[PDB]
């Protein structure tokens, strides 16, 4: 899902 | 009056907000009013000057293949790329929310699949006026007469939105109580599918708490202002339930109006 890798990834 | 608790939630949410939107309502309503500045964006308003501005961005259409599709298509591509890019933005909001990367994996995915596209429509009416948006982060501003000279089924892709934002838009909130208004939008209980449905709504309280205080002690004077906004959280449920269905005819009748993954992802099996 790539709406499940944007919410994986580490904070900005 | 807020707890500290309250107040603190509130605090992380508005600093949420302003560290991921490029674009808030503050910066907009400077570049609309033509007060900071005697050069104003570029106006998009004919075929004539949508390609005037397609020159500067031809990096971007040849890099996508779309520098010769059909003007109506082109539109549409970059209508595309800032939307990923706000659905970007909107994750890592979400994620700044208390709470919100402490829920099941799926049920994250559920929140942000049917509340990212109601809290864009709710964002965007910051960019609106009534004679059109703005556009590429306020330099350029692309007129709604223009919007709706396209041929359909392009032209009814943005027309609800300016009638939603104009409505919107005379509450008079500011970026503090959107950005609460967009976190309750997006920590929403009663979405399709949801596991953990009675967490998710004591979350949900929690921020539907905070607004409701917020707006009392930031405009004392519209009473009601709290519940406009319950019935507007509504009518952008269905503003999206109807540019879905939209959605779904452009890609079973437009051959060339493809889907960046991202987006085809949030709109499959959604209404
Ligand atoms: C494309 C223009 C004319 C202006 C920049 C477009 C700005 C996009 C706006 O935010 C509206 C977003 C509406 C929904 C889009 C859609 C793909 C249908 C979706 O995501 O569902 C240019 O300058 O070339």
């Amino acid at each position: 899902s790539l709406l499940k890798k944007l919410l994986l990834a580490p904070a900005n | 009056h807020m707890t500290a608790d309250l107040k603190s939630l509130a605090k992380r949410i508005y600093e949420a907000y302003l560290k991921n939107f490029n674009m808030n309502k503050v910066k907009a309503r400077v570049i609309l009013s033509g007060k900071a500045s005697n050069n104003p964006p570029f106006v998009i308003h004919d075929m004539e000057t949508l390609c005037m501005a397609e020159k500067t961005l031809v990096a971007k259409l040849v890099a996508n293949g779309i520098q010769n599709k059909e003007a109506e298509v082109r539109i549409f591509h970059c209508c595309q790329c800032t939307s990923v890019e706000t659905v970007t933005e909107l994750t890592e909001f979400a994620k700044a929310i208390p709470g919100f990367a402490n829920l099941d994996l799926n049920d994250q995915v559920t929140l942000l699949k049917y509340g990212v596209y109601e809290a864009i429509f709710a964002m965007l009416s910051s960019v609106m006026n009534k004679d059109g948006m703005l556009v590429a982060y306020g330099n350029g501003f692309i007129t709604r007469e223009f919007l709706k000279s396209l041929r359909k089924p392009f032209c009814d892709i943005m027309e609800p939105k300016f009638d939603f934002a104009m409505k919107f838009n005379a509450l008079e909130l500011d970026d503090s109580d959107i950005s609460l208004f967009v976190a309750a939008i997006i920590c929403c209980g009663d979405r399709p599918g949801l596991l953990n449905v009675g967490h998710i709504e004591k979350m949900q309280e929690g921020i539907v708490h905070v607004l409701r205080l917020h707006l009392q002690s930031n405009h004392p004077d519209d009473i009601f202002l709290f519940p406009k906004l319950l019935q507007k959280m509504a009518d952008l449920r269905q503003l999206v339930t109807e540019h879905a269905q939209l959605v779904q005819i452009i890609k079973k009748t437009e051959s060339d109006a493809a889907l960046h993954p991202l987006l085809q992802e949030i709109y499959r099996d959604m209404y």
